[PDB]
């Protein structure tokens, strides 16, 4: 997996 | 909403599973016709990945047709690259077939393979 | 073939065009009922990203309803976010929705949804 | 975009 796109 | 998280793979895992269904013929509902070779695949997925396919699946009439006649003029190698092209991200671009895949890439109106196709052609000359 | 090259926005590409045609209603094939909440989606999506309605649309019998009535225990909006989440690869986690949205996403069967809510919730303990 | 996977 997860990330702050 | 600005606070969502996102999970890198999920289109590919989501692409992956789309590509199963169809090697087990799993809620598959139209049947493409290439000089007698028969291709069985997923309406969405066609649309998703091609400008002829686009406006023929929103056309009020043939978006209920079950079999769909390509023109004559067309490969059906060429054709079986792109529709594995659609379904896994992967084309398969070798010298014996490229002249085929990008005339099939110019009728189901897929600019970027067309492109590509161009790029690698020239670079042999 | 090992000689194939890849296109590495494709699959984000398609997923765009799925979410596309579910928010103009073209080609939806199921209504997922949830507490009289009603959403339209296409079958082969929610199979691609979901335990649950791959075991429901590969059964004889199922695979040909048109409309899916679901658990009275589950949350109308812990449903959505994970529906957007389905075609979109982005999760609208916030501290007012977490536990329903880990409780549908159990029921649902996305596991690695399940352990990110689990580790968010361990994190405020 | 193309790459070699
Ligand atoms: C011309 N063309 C293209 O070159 C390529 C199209 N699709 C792919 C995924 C191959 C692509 N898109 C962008 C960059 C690279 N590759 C393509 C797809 C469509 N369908 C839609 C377009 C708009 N909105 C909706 Cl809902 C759909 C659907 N389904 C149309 C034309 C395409
Ligand atoms: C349990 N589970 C999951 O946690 C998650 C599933 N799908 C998503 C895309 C959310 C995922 N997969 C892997 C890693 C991360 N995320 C999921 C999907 C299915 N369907 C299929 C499985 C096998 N083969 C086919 Cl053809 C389908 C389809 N359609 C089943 C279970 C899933
Ligand atoms: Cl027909
Ligand atoms: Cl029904």
């Amino acid at each position: 997996a997860w990330v702050i796109p | 909403a600005d606070s969502c998280i996102q999970f890198t793979r999920h289109a590919s895992d989501v692409l992956l599973n789309l590509n199963r269904l169809r090697s087990r013929d799993i809620l598959t509902d139209v049947v493409i016709v290439v000089s007698r070779e028969q291709f069985r695949a997923h309406k969405t997925v066609l649309m998703a990945c091609s400008g002829l396919f686009y406006s023929i699946f929103t056309d009020q009439l043939k978006c209920n047709l079950s079999v769909i006649n390509l023109d004559p003029e067309i490969n059906p190698e060429g054709f079986c690259i792109l529709l594995d092209f659609m379904y896994t991200s992967r084309l398969n671009l070798r010298e014996g077939n490229i002249m085929a895949v990008m005339a099939t890439a110019m009728y189901l109106q897929m600019e970027h393979v067309v492109d590509t196709c161009r790029k690698f052609i020239k670079a042999s000359e």
